[PDB]
């Protein structure tokens, strides 16, 4: 029942500024020191800024002290961090945190990523990927749906909208030439497909931009 | 600055066995209270972290008797006495008794599990794709363990390294394996001046090669 959940990543070019935004339920939120959190591009987490639960107090660490301001809207429960003169350090996923005085960050949001870049945002092309030269082994088969050529990150894929997720791996993006590109699979019951509806959903917000690609069979 | 050093880096472990990892710090924790603020968070792959303990030893709301905690003045350690596959990811360390609040930068706690063949596939470039002067082969090598594998690429029996972009993901939860994809990118001028197209791959479960094929005339 906590929840957290954050908005308003997504590109900014280097000097620029940016408002993340930490929507907070099913707690008293105005009675809670409140956190943001960072997590860089080689999986470190760096403490960001911390406001006290009547918005009076503010810390932040020392790179970003003058440049980033959180705030709180006590009526609405909503934590923001407003980023300015942004920099390349900045790129990360952000978590807003509830911090339980010296008891810990208790609960933790899903993420908002900033990606501080001078490229260019690049929606996705998304090519279906239907197995060639197989029928063998088991009785599984691999589907998967190629994420080519975006920016910045991130995209989320399913499958079936959710309904698939026990047979899926997403692969991490790798980033060749200012542009990302990653694969999503499916194996599922070689009864299921092509007897049945198999599609990839693939979002990304920083584009907004969803793209809904049913997997059909190669033929000549 | 207060820095904060976890090892080992990485932890491989089998289930049911016991792990534990340690947190040191360039300087006493100990708070001019007495008290001292070290906390440890379990990030498991795609998602959010959690906190595990609190105050060197207590253990948040809903986390298990296994985690335990303990330590003092530099050296901390977090203790799992019996490994669950559950218990995968990375681990941190925090502390904040001193300013700034500082995260140790994580151990990767790997599952020990039987050896695993990948299940291999080849995907030939979509004709959708070709139009853009493009062709990417895609080939997913999934679920095998340990992590350790050699992936090539064939075109027309001569290797190609050139244009070759792989990626792997972490152990999954649900079996304890690694997957990877490997894709070939082309132009669509090089891709129709040749006719055969393999993935292969070599493993500790297959030394002789796991080798998929196709040719570009075929459908």
């Amino acid at each position: 029942e906590v929840m957290l959940v954050e908005s308003g990543g997504g590109l900014v070019k280097p000097g620029g500024s940016l408002k993340l935004s930490c929507a907070a339920s099913e707690f008293t939120f105005s009675t809670y020191i409140m956190s943001w959190v960072r997590q860089t591009p080689e999986k470190r987490l760096e403490w960001v800024a911390t406001i006290s639960s009547s918005g009076t107090y503010t810390y932040y660490r020392d790179s970003v002290k003058g440049r980033f301001t959180v705030s709180r809207d006590n009526a609405n429960n909503i934590l923001y961090l407003q980023m300015s003169s942004l920099r390349s350090e900045d790129t990360a996923l952000y978590y807003c945190a509830r911090r339980d005085y010296y008891d810990g960050f208790t609960y933790w949001g899903q993420g908002t990523l900033v990606t501080v870049s001078a490229a260019k945002t690049t929606p996705p092309s998304v090519y279906p990927l239907a197995p060639g030269s197989a029928a063998q082994t088991n009785s599984m088969v691999t589907l998967g749906c190629l994420v080519k050529g975006y920016f910045p990150e991130p995209v989320t894929v399913t499958w079936n909208s959710g309904s698939l997720s026990s047979g899926v791996h997403t692969f991490p993006a790798v980033l060749q030439s200012d542009l990302y590109t990653l694969s999503s699979s499916v194996t599922v019951p070689s009864s299921t497909w092509p007897s049945e509806t198999v599609t990839c959903n693939v979002a990304h917000p920083a584009s907004s931009t969803k793209v809904d690609k049913k997997i059909v069979p190669r033929d000549c | 600055d207060l820095l904060m050093a976890q090892t080992p880096l990485s932890l491989p472990v089998s289930l049911g066995d016991q792990a534990s990892i340690s947190c040191r710090s360039s300087q006493s924790l100990v708070h001019s209270s007495g008290n001292t603020y070290l906390e440890w968070y379990l990030q498991k792959p795609g998602q959010s972290p959690k906190l595990l303990i609190y105050k060197i030893s207590n253990r948040f709301s809903g986390v298990p008797d296994r985690f335990s905690g303990s330590g003092s003045g530099t050296d901390f350690t977090l203790k799992i006495s019996r490994v669950e596959a559950e218990d995968l990811g990375v681990y941190y360390c925090f502390q904040t008794s001193h300013v700034p609040p500082t995260f140790g930068g994580g151990t990767k706690l790997e599952i020990k599990r039987a050896d695993a063949a990948p299940t291999v596939s080849i995907f030939p470039p979509s004709s959708e794709q070709l139009t853009s002067g493009g062709a990417s082969v895609v080939c997913f090598l999934n679920n095998f363990y340990p992590k350790d594998i050699n992936v090539k690429w064939k075109i027309d029996g001569s290797e190609r390294q050139n244009g070759v972009l792989n990626s792997w993901t972490d152990q999954d939860s649900k079996d304890s394996t690694y997957s990877m994809s490997s894709t070939l990118t082309l132009t669509k001028d090089e891709y129709e001046r040749h006719n055969s197209y393999t993935c292969e791959a070599t493993h500790k479960t297959s030394t002789s090669p796991i080798v998929k094929s196709f040719n570009r005339n075929e459908c």
